[PDB]
RNA sequence: GAUGUUAGGAGGGCAAAUCCGCCGAAUUUAAGCAUAUAAUUAAGCGGAAGAAAAGAAAAUAACUAUGAUUCCUUUAGUAACGGCGAGUGAACAAGGACCAGCUCAAACGGUUAAUCCUUCGUUUGGUGCAAACCUUUCGACGGAAUUGUCGUUGAAUUAUUCCAUGAAUGCCUUUAAUUUGAGCAAAGUGAGCAGGAAUGCUUCCCCAUAGAGGGUGAAAGGCCCAUAGUUCUUUUUAAUUUAUUCAUUGGAAUUUUUCAUGUCGAGUCGUGUUCUUUGAGAUUGGAGCACUAAUACGUGUGAUACAUUUCACAUAAAGCUAAAUAUAUGUAGGAGACCGAUAGCAAACAAGUACCGUGAGGGAAAGAUGAAAUAGUACUCAGGAAUGAGCAAUUAAAUAGUACCUGAAAUCGUUAAGAUGGAACGGAUUAAGAGAGAAAACAAGUAAAGAGGGGAAUAUUCUCUUCUUUAUUAAAAGAAACAUCAGUGAUU
RNA sequence: UCUUAACCCACUCGUCUUGAAACACGGACCAAGGAGUCUAGCAAAUGUGCAAGUGUAUAUGAUUCUUUAAACAUUUUACGCAUAAUUAAUGUAAUAUGUCCAUUGUAGAUUUGUGCCCCACUUUGCAUACAAUACCGGUAAGCAAAUGCUUUAUUGAGUACGAG
RNA sequence: AUACUGACGUGCAAAUCGUUCAUUUCAAUCACGUUUAGGGGCGAAAGACUAAUCGAAAAGCCUAUUAGCUGGUUAUUUUCGA
RNA sequence: GAAAAAAUUUUUUUUUAGAAUCUUUUUAUGAGUAGAAAAUCGUGGGGUUUGUGUUGAAGCGAAAUACGUGAGUUUUCGUGGAACAUCUCCCUAGUGCAGAUCUUGGUGGAAGUAGCAACUAUUCAAAUGAGAACUUUGAAGACUGAAGUGGAGAAGGGUUUCUUGUCAACUGUGAUUGAACAAGAGUUAGCCGCUCCUAAGGGAUAGCUGAAAAGUGUUUAAAGGGGUCCCCGUCUCAAAAGGGAA
RNA sequence: UGCUAUCUAGCGAAACCACAGCCAAGGGAACGGGCUUGGCAAAAUCAGCGGGGAAAGAAGACCCUGUUGAGCUUUACUCUAG
RNA sequence: GGCCUAUCGAUCCUUUAUAUUUGCAAAAUGACGUAAAUUACUUACUACUGUGCAUAUAGAGGUGUCUGAAAAGUUACCACAG
RNA sequence: AGCACAGUCUUAACGAUGGAUGUCUUGGUUCCUACAGCGAUGAAGGCCGCAGCAAAAUGCGAUACGCAAUGAAAAUUGCAGUGACUGAAUCAUCAGAAUGCUGAAUGUAAACUACACCAAUUCCCUGGGAAUAGUGGUACUCCUACAGAAA
């Protein structure tokens, strides 16, 4: 913006969003952190891991809480346990949720994640 | 691109075939074979006159003319009726020539800036600006023309030590340094009578500029002030006048 | 520009203001100045009388700066004074204005027009006309030759 | 001068936008055409660089002169050239950008070349993890070379001042710039309403040296990444910061005083000639050919052939050199009052591809479901099988069903209505049918009881107002008809 | 509104063409694309700014550095065109006071006056037209010891208190 | 490939088919390999042939060559008008 | 600067102009190609202004007691599912189609028509399969008639072969067929070819010309082979039908 | 006599097409399918045919015009290899 | 100039007349002319000054397709624009 | 259960047909800024390969859609394998690897996987033991150095 090196064109920014490397995709699988935890760490946002616990804030399933099943980094969908959906034949899969539609409560904290939390503090 | 609409190898197939006299591509088994080639009528044929780079990028307009426009636009900005006429909401401003203390040129925050405009009474203008943030129509938007947003206050300043940081990130509000003063910002869209907010320093410096004070013989090579003899008394007074 | 041009006036009118009989052709007289003498002679004679044939010597390597001379007429010399200086001379017949015309870039002083008679002026210049010198002497002034 | 698969090395080739060399046309223009023009261009064959080329006076001036090159502004469409027709066409000054100088050769130095190089070696430093780079003087053994390497820019001689030099001990501190990757990085996922799902609508909040941008099931400063702001780490190069003693050798610049007056690029200049070329003109540059020079008091210049002589200015025939400048190419960025899928690069795509040509070559058509197919058409019935249908079934939506957005016109199907004697449709004018509509094309007010809004009075008393409803009095508006006028006719 | 009716009228459009309904030519139908432009240099017109000047050229400067690829400024007296012309060309280049003054006519806008207005006389006389003289450069002729002159001829994109 | 100017003449075919006729041991025919390339080749000569292409091939470029000549040349009202 | 009407003097209702390219008023006038002008209208973008958006925009189809002389504008109903306008003013343009034997794409009428006309002839019964004139089997009848619709091979093609499936398209009629489509499999050399040799030939060396590119080819040679320091002596590719080891 | 045509089942084009399609006479660009006055004029079709459509092809190769060409020739002008 | 109405030719180019008028680009070419001066690189004063070339003005040499191209034939082999 | 001449023309409704319009858009485009040569240390170009299931682009080269190293760093799935409480699985960086056959192409060649000649060669182990006909070298011109030959 005030920097005149980095582009503000729509076209390039979109292209970067779509052709993103896996690490870049992982970066934009971030979610807002739950309100007391947010206060505790003074941390707005964290990248989700597969075993985390979210509350859904948008879509028809808003106000459902639950553990995260699977992440699809590539096409930008997380899967949550209580947003099941049956297919056309009646077979059950999970509804995909955009990561900005959910707020994160319980983070699973590994050594690396702890080091990141330490960096944020 | 210069050669565009003519790069392909093609010629008129000529008389004896009833087809048009225009050039056709004389290809093989593919659909280009005998297909219309060059010129504005044909598919892929390019413009009738492709654009050369030069289309009068540098025009003049005199030093005296430019100077006149700035002076006259500042004079117009002075006028209360013109400020309202330009579409600025202005009923609760105390009077249109707004000169403030130099404390403005020391401000820190966006909040202080908003409070300052509200204190002046320019709240209604700020509301109009805040509302006027919208996504543009038409096929230009995607050529990096996302918004249309309107124009409110222009702050005319001596020192950059508050206004620069304070009124930055404020929708529809512009700042300009008193020496610098651009006509395009003083009269947007060619519309005279923008709401101009002056520091006492800026206002006073303006008088010095057109006062012939300091800087030896330099200013306009010993010159000041557009000052033609076109004049009023208003017309109705002249006719009403008892002798007349 | 495009708003106001001739196509917008003539847009649906087929022969385009260029004549249904005539039918506007690529170069209907040939190029540029070609028809001179041959068939456009009457135009050249009535509008361009000095044009054809040679006159005079050839200088082959002239150079403009050798013959460069800006001139001034005597009439306008008192005008090279500012207003207060002109008033001061008008008042005082004891002293003459000296005028160095070189600072004003002039080199020859020519003789045109009237003067407010009986007032001396010193003119310093490279060149003077016969009449200019005579008028400056006549009004009680002086001419000074100076390179 | 041969020879060597001798030892160490090099050149070759590709790419080309800008750059440089040769070689080198015509269409065209003159309304024809032959000179001129196109054009010292296009094609052709060659060579380079991140820029090159040009460059340190055989220059311009005639002034009170300037003083390597390039480039811009300019002179200047001028001097000038031209079937003097068409047309073509410079230089000097000036304002600037920018400025940088120089060295071979010859001359000079013979105490025995003060030179150069290969091979073999050898060590005082310093980084880096390691690879490795980086400094560093000393010896050999070979060669080269006096058919000339090195030094030196007249020569000594005086006084001054500077510069290289080596050792010991001290000491490498603070900042500023500059430029990489890094990080950290503000407030709401609050009501209420309708919704397939808000980021919508409202309404109550806020944050902003972040209200650029993108994504987020519909328009988000406060949903996320980003963004503004900063905190560091990276590149180099400036200021600051400390020197103190002991040591040889050598050199330079001035300055005196003597003495020396040397030098200065040849089949080259020049002239004749030819052709080319130009602004060059009784030949401007180039090149071919013939003849072929002079020594600094020479000879090159001073845009008209010449003789005789000035005067001013220069020092050819050897070489190098940064910068401003150019950059339709390659790559990397940033862009846009550009195009928006028949446009725009030939190419938004599995396009320089398919396909075509013996081959040189020529060269396309070709984007869009949905929010989500980790929602992609389940199941049943009738079907040989395609398929169809469903009381069945996904989705907000399937006449959204994957050759899926919207889905125009040509064209054609069903139904309905009308028509129809060798065209068809139209204009002008009424008709009868078939459809649509009440806003001018009627109904102000009053009483009864439902819904709202206000104002005053001191959240609620008084009171003013507009819509629905029942019935209950007006009226106005247009069209008729006759009478009455004024204007205009015709009649007897 | 649409729809037939019936009465009256109604010849293929475009086209080049003296003359097209033509036995003149193009057109099976529909969709989309599809043609007086841009630059250079010149001219008049009009607008606009300044004026005997005008145009900041190239370029420098900045607390100009999302916009800003323009906008702003011109050093704590370059160049274009216009300011007098003429001409092969060296050259030459005043309408003159010897109250800033002082070119001559005739029409002619405007102004003064008279006898709550038109007037008829007078009064002043722009612009412009139609002339007139000068004078400057060329060219003559006449003279001629050049500050070369001269009554008198002619000629110029001339000049007669600047207009660009 | 002489004739039937046969069939065909929106073909089976950018020269076919039928019938007729000429040629057959030599200046014979056929293949494969080879040579000569565009104002050039090659020609028992017809301006023949040179890849369905020839009184100057094909390819690409100069090139958007040029044209007193042909065709086309797009909304409305109003005005003056050859 | 006050006119009328409704009520029952006093209440109510209608109207009540000042935009100097504007408004009131009068009189005259109205042909039109080539051609010139003015006033408008519409399209893309930009600045400017103040609006329209998912209780549905643009777009589109059908229309509208609609407005304007007209270009057109506006609206209703239906579709549609995302962005849309600016007449307040003004810059900007690749800006307005019936036509070019226009360009490109789609599509009709012609028309169930032209047509599916070389090469003597097929029949009967069965099998297969949902379905058989043109698949398969059998029985008849026939033809090609060894210059063969037969064997082998070259060029050229390139898995077309072959087995197993198989029927969306194609197989100009049908079709279960197939040189079509899908899956697999298949080509084995001391002795058969190439491979070796030279020819007609091609490319180079040595040279020499040519700015180079190239043109040439022993033509001013100090270059490859055999013997035991001598003797020969340009090289190389070129026949799948010449020569040639089995 | 064969093969087609013809009719059926199946398959299935194209050229072409302003709009089309009854005549007589007149006038008119001096030869009209449409114009004007007359004759007249009744569905839908199936098979033939070449009167007419001044039928189709394709910017008449004829002829003429161009300060467009090209091939060829000379004691046309001007060059030029040899 | 010819009794009148008829008896003729641009620019560039060539050529010769003419001038007390000019140029050939830093200078000069009659002439040390005329005076003085001479310890000399002296100082004044002079209307009429080398070859060659260039001008300016005035005629003449020519353009009869006569407001002024240095210009023959041919194509039934032909191409193209109309 | 009856009633409708058919055709042609026209009209409206509702569709087929077709892909226009509108709306989009990881694309073009031009300008400006910036750096800017690769090659016998074998390039570009071209072939031939290479995926567990793998055709075409992309990617890569017999170690072949990843190796090593680094920084991120827990997943990866069409099937199937694999890995995680950080040198594996995933990405990006990529400085160490490797580097097919060719191609200037250079041993002679060329519608050849043809053909010479000279070196035989490679690995393991600490100065010894095993393997393989495999692997190299051998163009033309030039230069500097050396050599024994000649006049």
């Amino acid at each position: 913006k005030f920097n005149k090196q980095k582009s503000s064109s729509r076209r390039k920014m979109r292209k970067a969003h779509f052709t993103a490397p896996a690490g870049l995709r992982r970066k934009i699988m971030s979610s807002k952190l739950s309100k007391e935890l947010r206060l505790k760490y003074k941390t707005r946002s964290l990248p989700v891991r597969k075993d985390d616990e979210v509350l859904i804030c948008r879509g028809h399933n808003h106000g459902r809480e639950g553990k995260v099943v699977k992440i699809n980094r590539k096409r930008y969908k997380i899967y949550v346990e209580r947003v099941t959906r049956e297919k056309v034949n009646g077979e059950s899969t999970f509804i995909g949720i955009h990561p900005s539609n959910v707020v994160l409560t319980k983070l699973k904290v590994d050594k690396n994640r702890k080091k990141i939390l330490d960096r944020k503090a | 691109k210069l050669g565009a609409g003519y790069e392909t190898s093609a010629e008129s197939w000529g008389t004896g075939r009833a087809v048009a006299r225009i050039p056709r591509v004389p290809g093989g088994g593919t659909h280009r074979a005998g297909q219309g080639a060059f010129g504005n009528m044909c598919r892929g044929g390019g413009m009738f006159n492709p654009t050369k780079i030069w289309r009068r990028w540098g025009r003049k307009v005199n030093l005296k003319e430019k100077r006149y426009a700035v002076c006259s636009s500042i004079a117009a900005s002075g006028v209360t009726s013109l400020v309202l006429a330009r579409g600025h909401r202005i009923s609760h401003l105390k009077e249109v020539p707004l000169v403030v203390s130099n404390d403005i040129e020391s401000l820190s925050k966006t909040k202080e800036a908003v409070n300052f405009l509200v204190s002046l009474g320019l709240k209604d203008e700020v509301n109009r600006l805040v509302k006027s943030k919208k996504i543009r129509a038409g096929k230009g938007k995607m050529r990096n023309r996302k918004y249309k947003i309107r124009n409110g206050p222009l702050i005319i300043y001596e020192n950059d030590n508050g206004v620069k940081k304070a009124f930055r990130n404020i929708p529809g509000v512009d700042l300009c340094k008193v020496t610098k003063l651009n006509l395009l910002k003083l009269a947007p869209g060619g519309s005279i009578g923008r709401l101009c907010i002056w520091s006492e320093s800026a206002f006073k410096k303006l008088d010095v500029i057109y006062g012939k004070i300091h800087e030896k013989k330099v200013t306009k090579k010993n010159y000041i002030l557009p000052k033609s003899i076109v004049h009023n008394p208003d017309i109705y007074r002249i006719i009403h006048s008892d002798k007349v | 520009a495009t708003r106001f041009k001739k196509n917008r006036k003539k847009r649906g009118h087929v022969s385009a203001g260029h004549g249904r009989v005539g039918k506007h052709r690529k170069h209907p007289g040939g190029r540029g100045k070609a028809g001179g003498l041959h068939h456009m002679r009457i135009n050249f004679d009535k509008y361009h009388p000095g044009y054809f044939g040679k006159v005079g010597m050839r200088h082959l390597n002239l150079l403009k700066n050798r013959t460069y001379c800006p001139t001034i007429n005597v009439d306008k010399l008192w005008g090279l004074l500012p207003e207060e200086k002109k008033k001061e001379f008008s008042e005082n017949k004891d002293i003459a204005p000296v005028i160095d015309v070189t600072r004003k870039g002039y080199f020859k002083v020519l003789g045109n027009g009237k003067l407010k008679h009986n007032q001396p002026i010193v003119v310093k210049a490279r060149y003077f006309s016969s009449v200019a010198e005579k008028k400056i002497k006549a009004v009680g002034g002086q001419c000074i030759l100076v390179a």
